[PDB]
RNA sequence: UUUUAAGAACUAGAUACUAACACAUUUUU
RNA sequence: AUAAAUUUUUAAG
């Protein structure tokens, strides 16, 4: 889900806004 | 397009690869009659 | 600092607009000379 | 060349006023490689 | 590069050599003479060839009178007027 | 009809070896292809003096020109060209030659240079 | 020319004579262009064994552009020949008149790293080598 | 009158034309 | 306790 992070989108960012959560900081 | 169009074409001497190619035959024929020489001697 | 992010993109759009057609190396050297003196100034802080 | 470069001094102003006497920028303004050595190298990246 | 190349490629040729075969194409506004007079062939086609010499006496006579002032080329010129009118009537001869 | 162009059509038939053959023997009868002459566009290095109108070819002017394979070899194998330019205002032929082993021109009938 | 006789085994190649052409006449007229068998020819200097493979024209009548098929072949019978040869009577280096058979036999030679080719620093007399009379009887 | 080119076969291998287009070239030894 | 994926070519000058 989008949550607020991420790109307003992916165009003239040139890369694919593939955003994925963070396994190392959480505890 | 502003410099010499001579540069751009094959036949006039003074670009680096036909005065390379005249290096190299002057360079032979440097070896050649330089041998030719000793043989004389 | 903000300027100085500016004047690096800045210089790489000046390796694009100069070079109509250099070939290849040629721009791909001018790149690296212009990185390799952003980071090495730079090195620590670009991380944040 | 040390015994010259100890008569040598404010390379860095002068470094950094190359900017307007001369047009073609010099992308490393911050070092001398005289004075300062050579503060990094690459080529592990190379093989990496 | 200037078309003297472009014309002169084998797929420029090729048909050429089909239209001689296939046909009555094959100018004589491209081959020169033939040298020899005697030599030449049908009289259907001598009659193309002598043509093809009448057509330059035309184009240089004219060439004669014109005031342009070079006396030593009009002179070459001249000569060259000679040799052809002789040729044309080697090929009226030949005929 | 693309200035870059991958194909061209040919005949159905079209041995490609067999039109090199008998397009090798239509090679000779052709006026233009054994003309032993060569027309080419090109500058003048030297700049120039004409002898005949004392016109000036300032420096480097660009001219529809005629370049020939010279019967000398340079040495015992290198080539060497001669060219030739007509005057803007007479008509008149100056000729190059391009010495291989002095990599400057010199030149005869019709032009004299600057110094 | 001293190097010849030093404790290496090196051998001599002359292929001018693998390919031989004789003028003949026609029953009307002409020049008639034939291909007479050929022979390839090898020799060390120090025993004077001279090595010939006799080439019979048959084998060249499937073919055009016989120079190529010319120094080829006989740079694969060179290559053979060596492989008639162990390794105590395997050549050193190999030596050859002309420069225009040196490209085929590093072809082929490959596989033999131990064997040198040269080309010849001084014009030698194999060619005429046929007019050695038991030679030529072998090979007409 | 004068004149000789044309056909058949064989060989090994790279060279011409164009410049309108782009030309801080920078930089590590 | 994550499942989040942009492009892509022809002519003329
Ligand atoms: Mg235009
Ligand atoms: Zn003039």
């Amino acid at each position: 889900s989008y949550n607020g992070i991420g790109l307003k989108s992916a165009k003239g960012s040139s890369t694919s806004g593939h955003v994925q959560r963070s396994l190392a900081s959480n505890n | 397009g502003s410099g010499d169009l001579n540069l751009l074409k094959s036949w006039n001497p003074k670009l680096m690869k036909n005065r390379k190619k005249v290096w190299e035959t002057e360079q032979d024929l440097i070896t050649e009659q330089q041998k030719l020489n000793t043989r004389l001697k | 600092s903000e300027e100085e992010i500016k004047k690096f993109d800045s210089r790489i759009r000046g390796i694009l607009m100069a070079s109509g057609s250099t070939t290849f190396t040629k721009v791909a050297a001018k790149w690296n000379t212009s990185l390799i003196s952003l980071f090495t100034y730079f090195r620590e802080a670009i991380v944040a | 060349d040390r015994h010259t470069l100890a008569y040598d001094r404010g390379h860095r102003i002068r470094r950094e006023f190359k900017q307007y006497s001369l047009e073609r920028n010099s992308p490393f303004w911050w070092t001398n490689s005289h004075h300062d050595g050579k503060l990094w190298n690459l080529n592990a990246y190379r093989t990496d | 590069s200037r078309n003297v190349d472009k014309a002169n490629s084998v797929l420029v040729r090729f048909q050429e050599q089909q239209a001689e075969s296939a046909g009555g194409y094959k100018d004589y506004s491209r081959y020169q003479r033939p040298r020899n007079v005697s030599k030449v062939k049908s009289i259907k086609e001598a009659n193309e060839w002598k043509r093809q010499v009448s057509k330059e006496i035309k184009q240089k006579s004219t060439r004669i009178y014109d005031p342009s002032l070079n006396e030593m080329q009009i002179a070459e010129l001249n000569d060259e007027l000679n040799n052809l009118f002789k040729e044309w009537k080697r090929w009226q001869w030949h005929i | 009809s693309e200035r870059k162009a991958i194909n061209k059509y040919y005949p159905p038939d079209y041995n490609p070896l067999e039109a090199e053959k008998l397009s090798r023997k239509m090679a000779k009868k052709l006026k233009t292809m054994n003309k032993s002459h060569a027309s080419i566009r090109l500058m003048t290095p030297f700049s120039m003096r004409c002898l005949e109108c004392n016109e000036y070819i300032p420096k480097s002017r660009k001219f529809n020109g005629k370049k020939e394979l010279l019967k000398e070899k340079y040495l015992d194998s290198i080539k060497i060209y001669r060219l030739t330019i007509s005057c803007p205002r007479c008509a008149n032929s100056i000729a190059f030659r391009t010495d291989p082993g002095n990599s400057d021109y010199v030149m005869e009938v019709g032009g004299v240079r600057n110094y | 020319y001293a190097e010849l006789f030093n404790n290496d085994i090196k051998l001599f190649v002359d292929d001018t004579n693998v390919y031989r052409v004789t003028v003949h006449k026609t029953f009307e007229g002409n020049v008639a262009t034939k291909a007479i068998n050929g022979c390839i020819f090898t020799l060390n200097p120090k025993t004077g064994h001279l090595f010939l493979k006799i080439i019979h024209t048959s084998v060249w009548a499937g073919q055009k552009r016989l120079s190529q098929l010319a120094k080829w072949k006989t740079a694969e019978e060179v290559s053979a020949l060596v492989r008639s040869l162990p390794k105590e009577e395997q050549p050193k280096q190999i030596i050859v008149t002309r420069k225009a058979m040196l490209d085929p036999l590093e072809v082929h030679m490959l596989d033999f790293p131990n064997i040198a080719i040269r080309p010849t620093e001084l014009r030698l007399p194999f060619s005429a080598a046929m007019s050695i009379d038991k030679l030529s009887d072998v090979v007409m």
